[PDB]
RNA sequence: CGGAAGGGCACCACCAGGAGUGGAGCCUGCGGCGCGCUACACUGACGGAGCCAGCGAGACCUUGGCCGAGAGGUCUUGGGAAACUCCGUCGUGCUGGGGAUAGAGCAUUGUAAUUAUUGCUCUUCAACGAGGAAUUCCUAGUAAGCGCAAGUCAUCAGCUUGCGUUGAUUACGUCCCUGCCCUUUGUACACACCGC
């Protein structure tokens, strides 16, 4: 529920934070399954608006 | 004259003290009837 | 003999016996015509099945209804239940089953409690 | 008990669990051979499906749910004597 | 009992208390609740899967539960029984609420749409009714008392036309388009009906 | 008695006032026939019933 | 005044909200991208429309 | 009688179910 | 005392 | 004693429910600055209560 | 088939085929002054003596 | 062009059925007087919540509209208006009186404004439904009003309640009757007159919401 | 606006009211006392 | 007229019905705003139930209550018997540094059985297992009758 | 084709038959028609004091004919509504047997009704013919 | 001994409403506390007309005829309720809502003290102008309205208990508050989840 609640502004903020962790690899390999579960659920939930949006920086972040 | 049925007993301080003393005894003993669960 | 068919409508405590036979096309309730039912507002609540299905079938069919029990609203609902049950029973028996199914579909698409009784049995929480 | 199993089981007990005895017990047919003949002609049923053999020890729940088959002339004259025929159910 | 099909083993042999004989079964779509409907008790027993002990004994029928199923989107369950009734239970979320629908005769088979909005119920007269759940209303029925090829028995005393031995359908299933219905009973026929036009498409002997 | 139901009777012409009936209420009473009873409550509207 | 419509996507259960007030994700009926976490009062279910007077703000908690 | 009417069991089939003033009396 | 979701959002 | 009406009515609280629709609600505060009552009533609107 | 007439604290509507008092409007206080139907034949207006 | 001929004898009945009844079997109306076509909700977000599609003769279907959560929304609108009308101590259980009052009200509405009485009713409900409401945050003691939106089922319920309460209050102790005062209220709410009880109440509620939004 | 005077603190009607109120209170009190003593 | 006087219990799979006359009712509403009942699975106490009738009554009331309570269950319902007039009370108790100390709460009323029918209460024709006899000679002296 | 007051409504037939008896005049109303309260539970004598007796005559005729024979006690039980005790609850009260007897005697004088064996007042043949005539008249009142 | 976290339930909670009590009058259980009933009118009052039930079966009830405004009495026979529906009068005035109180008269019942009671008629027209502080109960054939019957060992007779009739508004979610409870060794057996 705590992941379903938040709006898309905080969803985009979440993805920026996830990219920052991917830069900071050691935290990623510390907490790989929690990060992956939260990321896959947040994109499955807000999938429609995220593919409806257009943001090249978001494209590079997702890549 | 005579009556025909049991008179309904009025509660007084003496009988309610006797009753709460009975409950005090029962609880202090921890011996009171309950519907215990069926085994097996 | 004469082809006849008897049905029953039942509201809360209103029984409505309905005899249906072939005839000149008259719909009589308690010896009175159907255009003189009691509460004068639910007259259309009792015209409902006739105007739903049309008037030619009732032009072919004779109908006698007698009603006992229940108050005014309960009696009107029992009358309309008995009329719909009698008409679809006569059509099931002495004319085509395709018209039986067409009548059943029309009646149950308008209001299902025309045909089958709504016994509002209780329930606890 | 188990003594009821060693003594109370009888040919009379199983033959009273038989079907036409149950029909006469539930007062469907007045006589046992009339119950037999009704089962032959096929005017009874047990739950969903109907029964044709008299040698049929009916179970407890199913003797609770035994009745006449629908649209049979015997049930028609039942409801005619009670004056409660309802041809919407084509009784 | 509950079988795996990867290790091929029991997990939990659910039961009641008095060893009562279960006829019909139904499962939750998510796989957490298992309901079984007996015939000698007319109470839908409901077990939870992972714990194993029975959650509840859903009572409310009069006479034995004839079929159970779960509509798998809303996760509701229909229970059809010889009280000439269908009973749509919703069992999740503090409510425990009931929707009783009456029919004309004894019901004996049930199926729900793959979308989970309608319920076809084949009764004893031979009509297959189709109900809308959210209104508890009748979308419509299809007759079946004609297009059934019953057989004669060699030990009979009547004809195979005026015999009501197998004049109904004790088994229904939908299509996965929600558009067809297969019906099969004790008769010698398997009928394939189409629902929106309400007419049979095929009959196999 | 001047008005009777099943197992209950309204009795008159025995006392003079509701005060008297309240003084005697709860009474093992009996009749000539040999059936037992009790007077139960003073009736209000007549004076002694 | 220009009012806007919005269709309910998803009721958000298990949030800590004041009694009677429900928190609901809505989406703009005009533009199917934008989703906003608004608040409702009456009984609501999914996929019914709902009128918004201000679109910018989003309804947070109420303790 | 009240017990019997409570257990009527309404499927019983018995085969019997298939069935001036002085001037008026004399004429009848 | 906040709720999950809220504390996640402010962090 | 005219037996025509109850004159002093203890009513249900509050004043806001037993008050007109369009109104101006003021309180005498001694530390608050001085206004003019006639200019105040004339600067108020037409169908208001005070 | 009908016409209205003013009278002493009263408005009376008569029919034509029977020539009889069909309707009586007597909700007034003092004597009425005018009675006039509408073009749709449904509303009548009654000018009274109280303004 | 192409025609279908489905009646061959002129239908006559041995019991005389009147001409108004035969025009009803031509087309079901309301009270055999008001048609249900071209009666559309003039605003979205409230269709499938104010139901005027399935036709009805009198507003007395006693169906079970209280088991599940939105059978009130499946109910016809006039039946709901009559049910909410028969609401007092002295009035409990007089639905024939509610039906008579509503029939008389529809007559008066059509007489004043010739458009359609049910169209006036539906437009009145759609207009006088509130739009935003202030719940009461306790705040640990500081009871303040916080603005939230409102579900359309609640909008319909509150619109019907406001109209009926306004009419009943307007004819509690007054020379007008409930019928004509309710016609007055419905016409004013259809206009958005701001002289009616329901429009004033809705306006004040939305004003407080706009204030402390 | 016409001023009015409130009353605060028929003769034979007041007397019969006092008499019957006294009789009511007296009868009820003595019947209660008698019933309790009899029990 | 507002004073409860009768209470009939029926066990439902064709079980027995006990009709009690309950006299000396005192409610929590009658007493005071004192809070609320603790509603925990309560302990049971039955005093002076001797004969077969007492066994029937204690079994009926026992199975009206809930089965298998906790050991430290807090509220105890007492059913005292004193000459055919059983009396019930709710009591919470804590074990002190030395002993027990109870607080009386709940309702407070003396009931007394006067019928025990075999069938359920719909019938009014089922057999009677026990019937209070009022107009007998020893009516004011006989206990458990 | 031959109709009856079974086929004709209640109110319109009663009004038409009372107006017919009014224009006929041969009814012999009693002298006390404008003081009588028609019941003990009523509050005032009837409003239209000119022809309420004629309406009662028509209603009694229709009621007998829809039934077969009735006594004055049966008509009292029929017409007597409930009363208003005021402070107490309400209860049932019978009607005014004097007015019922005067109505039945006047109708027997006209000949619409007649005496009936087993005791009673039944409808007569000529009166039945007149009732069916006025029923056909109010059926074809729509010209 | 105390705290924390997770979870469930509740018209003793929230939310939305309804209907009462507390104001007047009458009645009635408690000694001021409490329960019922009628009112405060136009969704009504009053007058005609229409008519629809169920539970009940130990000198009496009666069908019918008579006279009497009514109340009633008289002579004969055997052992189908109200609210409601329609038409009409009244219209906002403590008015015709209301019927307390009082007077007069007519009849019945016991009986003999010009005794008490009941029912009817006419006249007189009080309080009551929608009920503060507070408080209670309630989620569907439910709240509320309306009558009918019976007193079948406890309780009841200006009352209890059954019975039918008319029949709704609003939640059907949430633990946010006020509480109450459960858990903090999966123990149980697959997949999955969690891991002091």
């Amino acid at each position: 529920d705590a992941l379903m609640v938040m709006p898309f502004s905080y969803v985009l903020k979440f993805l920026k934070f996830i990219d920052t962790v991917m830069q900071n690899k050691t935290l990623l390999h510390s907490h790989l399954p929690l990060i992956c579960k939260n990321l896959f659920f947040i994109i499955k939930f807000n999938h429609k608006e995220l593919v409806s949006q257009k943001n090249e920086e978001l494209k590079l972040q997702i890549n | 004259f005579d009556r025909t049925a049991k008179p309904v007993p009025v509660i007084t301080s003496e009988v309610t003290e006797s009753l709460e003393d009975m409950i005090r005894r029962r609880i202090q003993d921890s011996n009171f009837d309950d519907l215990q669960r069926r085994t097996l | 003999a004469v082809p006849s068919v008897q049905t029953f409508g039942k509201k809360k405590s209103a029984t409505a016996v309905a005899h249906v036979k072939a005839g000149k096309g008259l719909i009589k309730v308690n010896g009175s015509p159907i255009t003189l039912v009691e509460p004068e507002i639910l007259r259309f609540k009792v015209y409902e099945p006739l105007l739903l299905v049309g008037l030619d079938k009732f032009s072919n069919i004779d109908i006698r209804v007698r009603v006992t029990g229940g108050g005014h609203v309960s009696q009107v609902y029992a009358i309309r239940q008995a009329i719909a049950k009698g008409l679809v029973a006569y059509h099931q028996k002495y004319v085509d089953e395709q018209s039986k199914n067409e009548l059943k579909k029309a009646f149950t698409s308008y209001d299902r409690t025309l045909l089958i009784a709504d016994s509002r049995r209780p329930e606890p929480k | 008990k188990i003594s009821d199993l060693e003594n109370k089981v009888t040919v009379s007990a199983i033959c009273r669990r038989r079907l036409p005895v149950i029909m006469h017990r539930l007062k469907m047919a007045e006589t046992i051979q009339d119950a037999v003949k009704f089962i032959e002609q096929g005017h009874v049923r047990v739950g969903p499906n109907l029964i044709n053999d008299p040698a049929y020890l009916v179970t407890r729940n199913m003797e609770d749910y035994v009745t006449w088959v629908d649209n049979s002339k015997i049930k028609k004259t039942l409801l005619r004597y009670r004056n409660q025929i309802d041809d919407f159910d084509f009784s | 009992r509950a079988w795996d099909l990867i290790r091929y083993r029991n997990f939990r042999t659910f039961t009641g208390t008095e060893r009562i004989q279960f006829n019909c079964l139904a499962v939750d779509p998510s796989g957490e609740v298992v309901c079984a409907g007996s015939l000698d008790n007319f109470d839908i027993h409901v077990w939870s899967v992972q714990t194993g002990q029975l959650l509840d004994a859903l009572s409310g029928h009069e006479g034995p539960v004839s079929c159970l199923s779960f509509s798998q989107e809303n996760s509701v369950l229909a229970s059809a029984s010889w009280d000439k009734t269908i009973r749509i239970w919703s069992i999740f979320g503090r409510s425990q609420q009931v929707e009783p629908i009456e029919v004309y005769s004894d019901v004996l088979a049930l199926s729900m749409r793959p979308d989970g909005k309608e319920v076809a119920v084949s009764t004893l007269k031979g009509q297959i009714s189709i109900f809308n759940i959210e209104d508890a209303k009748q979308v419509g029925n299809i007759d079946c008392r004609k297009d059934i090829i019953s057989g004669r028995f060699n030990q009979d005393r009547f004809t195979a036309k005026n015999s009501e031995r197998s004049k109904f359908f004790t088994t229904i299933h939908y299509s996965f388009d929600g558009m067809a219905i297969v019906a099969g009973g004790n008769n010698n026929s398997i009928c394939l009906y189409d629902v929106p036009n309400e007419v049979l498409l095929k009959r196999f002997i | 008695p001047y008005k009777i139901f099943k197992n209950t009777a309204f009795i008159k012409d025995m006392f003079s006032s509701a005060m008297e009936v309240a003084r005697f209420e709860g009474a093992q009473i009996k009749t000539v026939s040999g059936i037992r009873g009790e007077i139960k409550r003073a009736l209000s509207k007549p004076e002694g019933h | 005044t220009p009012v806007t419509l919005a269709k309910v996507i998803k009721v958000l259960g298990r949030t800590g909200s004041r009694g009677g007030v429900t928190q609901v994700r809505v989406e703009f009926l005009e533009d199917t991208s934008r989703t906003i976490v608004r608040n409702v009062k009456g009984p609501v279910r999914e996929n019914d429309i709902l009128v918004l007077m201000e679109s910018e703000r989003e309804a947070r908690r109420l303790r | 009688l009240r017990e019997k009417a409570k257990e009527r069991n309404p499927d019983e089939y018995y085969h019997a179910m298939h069935s001036s003033m002085d001037q008026v009396k004399l004429l009848k | 005392s906040l709720k999950a979701g809220e504390r996640l959002m402010e962090a | 004693v005219n037996s025509e009406e109850k004159l002093l009515k203890v009513i249900k609280n509050p004043i806001t429910d037993h008050l007109p629709t369009k109104c101006r609600k003021v309180t005498l505060s001694f530390d608050a600055p001085v206004i003019r009552v006639q200019d105040y009533i004339e600067k108020l609107d037409d169908d208001e209560s005070i | 088939h009908d016409f209205a007439v003013t009278s002493s604290t009263r408005v009376q509507i008569f029919s034509s085929r029977t020539r009889q008092v069909i309707k009586t409007f007597s909700r007034f206080k003092d004597v009425v002054y005018s009675a006039s139907f509408r073009s749709d034949g449904k509303l009548l207006c009654a000018g009274d003596a109280t303004g | 062009d192409f025609e279908v001929v489905e009646e061959f004898t002129p239908v006559v009945l041995a019991t005389p059925i009147p001409e108004e009844v035969q025009q009803a079997q031509t087309e079901i109306k309301l009270f055999n007087k008001w048609s249900f076509e071209e009666v559309e909700v003039k605003d979205a977000s409230l269709v499938d919540y104010v139901q005027v599609r399935q036709p009805i003769f009198v507003a007395h279907t006693a169906g079970r509209y209280a088991n599940k959560r939105f059978r009130k929304a499946q109910c016809p609108i006039i039946e709901r208006l009559t049910n909410s009308l028969m609401m007092n101590g002295r009035n409990n259980g007089k639905k024939l009186k509610a039906v008579r009052i509503i029939k008389h009200t529809l007559d008066i509405i059509n007489v004043l404004t010739d458009q359609n009485p049910i169209q006036v009713v539906v437009d009145a409900i759609t207009n006088t439904g509130p739009r935003e409401d202030t719940t009461r945050v306790g705040g640990g003691g500081a009871a303040r009003r916080q603005a939230v939106d409102v579900s359309p089922l609640r909008r319909v319920n509150q619109a019907i309640a406001l109209l009926t309460i306004g009419a009943r209050e307007a004819a509690f102790r007054n020379i007008k009757t409930i019928a004509e005062t309710l016609a007055e209220e419905l016409i004013n709410a259809a206009k958005g007159s701001s002289t009616s009880y329901a429009i004033k109440k809705k306006d004040e509620l939305e004003r407080v919401a706009k204030s402390n939004r | 606006i016409p001023t009015h005077a409130p009353k605060y603190e028929d003769r034979t009607r007041s007397e019969i009211n006092k008499m019957k109120a006294q009789l009511k209170k007296e009868r009820k009190f003595t019947m209660k006392e008698i019933r309790k003593d009899a029990k | 007229r507002g004073v409860p006087t009768s209470l009939t219990i029926s066990h439902f799979p064709h079980g027995p019905t006990a009709q009690f006359s309950l006299h000396n009712v005192v409610m929590r509403h009658d007493i005071i705003n004192a809070g609320n009942q603790s509603e925990v699975n309560p302990h049971l106490i039955f005093d002076n139930f001797t004969t077969a009738l007492g066994k029937r009554v204690v079994c009926i009331l026992k199975h009206l209550f809930n089965a298998g309570p906790k050991k430290d269950s807090e509220r105890v319902i007492t059913f005292a018997n004193r000459g055919d007039f059983i009396s019930v009370r709710q009591h919470v108790y804590v074990r002190t540094r030395e002993g027990v100390e109870i607080a009386e709460v709940g309702p407070r009323f003396e009931m007394r059985l006067f019928e025990l029918r075999l069938g359920t209460l719909e019938n009014k024709d089922a057999d009677v297992e026990w019937q209070l006899r009022r107009f007998i000679r020893t009516a004011n002296k006989k206990d458990y009758l | 084709p031959g109709v009856s007051v079974r086929d004709v409504a209640a109110q319109d037939f009663i009004n038409a038959y009372a107006s017919f008896l009014q224009r006929q005049g041969k009814l012999e109303v009693p002298g006390y028609v404008d003081i009588v309260k028609t019941s003990s539970g009523n509050e005032m004598p009837p409003q239209d004091a000119e022809g309420w007796f004629y309406k009662r005559a028509a209603s009694v005729a229709r009621h007998i004919y829809m039934r077969k024979q009735v006594g004055v006690g049966k008509l009292n039980k029929l017409y007597g509504g409930a009363k208003s005790r005021g402070v107490r609850p309400y209860k049932h009260i019978d009607a005014s047997g004097s007015i019922n007897r005067k109505v039945l005697q006047a109708l027997e004088k006209i000949g619409i009704v007649e005496i009936s064996p087993k005791g009673g007042r039944r409808i007569s043949e000529n009166g039945q013919r007149d009732l069916d005539r006025i029923a056909a008249q109010t059926l074809e009142e729509d010209e």
